């Protein structure tokens, strides 16, 4: 049961450094990007809405569920 | 809706918990413009869009 | 109740057209409410049922 895990444990650096030659257009993972991206696009529901901070404001609401769920995991 | 926008950046560089209760608090805010329109007979959605699209900074 | 109040209203100012009253106010708000209000625009037919009298008065003295 340890090697199960152990091969797993390999298999998630062959998926990762696959996909990392094929794009070296590289950013963090863990939803980093999202939480910036989060607020990033409330300034837009600041700056744009005729009625449309109802709608980036969801948006971007929902772009920091990901890593709340990569912390409620 | 600027208290709502004071507030977003109160929030933000707050640390925990707290920023959450910060933004539902500037939630409460909202509901000012938003009663005024449905007295008023217009749509208050849009008016308090119209309201934090004018903007340079917060004040 | 509110009805009857009215009704009081046009009694004792002047007796007749009492009767009158209730029918007209009827019709204001079967036409056009329902269309409207679901739609959900209150002050918009007030300010239309203001604009409903004084054109009424004008056209009182072009048939009297």
């Amino acid at each position: 049961q340890f090697m199960e895990e152990t091969e797993r444990s390999l298999h998630d650096a062959i998926m990762i450094v696959r996909r990392a030659i094929k794009n070296d257009s590289v950013v963090a993972g863990g939803g980093a990007i999202e939480m910036e991206l989060s607020k990033y696009l409330r300034d837009y529901s600041r700056t744009i809405p005729g009625k449309q901070q109802l709608l980036i404001g969801a948006y971007a609401k929902a772009l920091e569920i990901i890593p709340r769920q990569l912390c409620d995991n | 809706a600027a208290l709502s926008i004071y507030l977003e950046n109160y929030a933000t560089s707050m640390g925990s918990r707290e920023q959450l209760a910060i933004a539902e608090f500037a939630r409460s805010l909202l509901v000012i413009p938003n009663t005024l329109a449905v007295n008023a007979a217009q749509d208050s959605t849009d008016l308090v869009a119209k309201l934090r699209a004018f903007h340079n900074e917060a004040q | 109740k509110s009805m009857i109040e009215i009704s009081r209203t046009q009694d004792e100012e002047v007796g007749d057209g009492t009767t009158s009253v209730i029918i007209l106010a009827g019709e204001m708000l079967s036409v056009a409410e329902h269309f409207l209000e679901q739609q959900m625009h209150p002050t918009v037919v007030i300010s239309a049922y203001r604009k409903a009298l004084d054109d009424m008065i004008s056209t009182l003295k072009k048939i009297s």
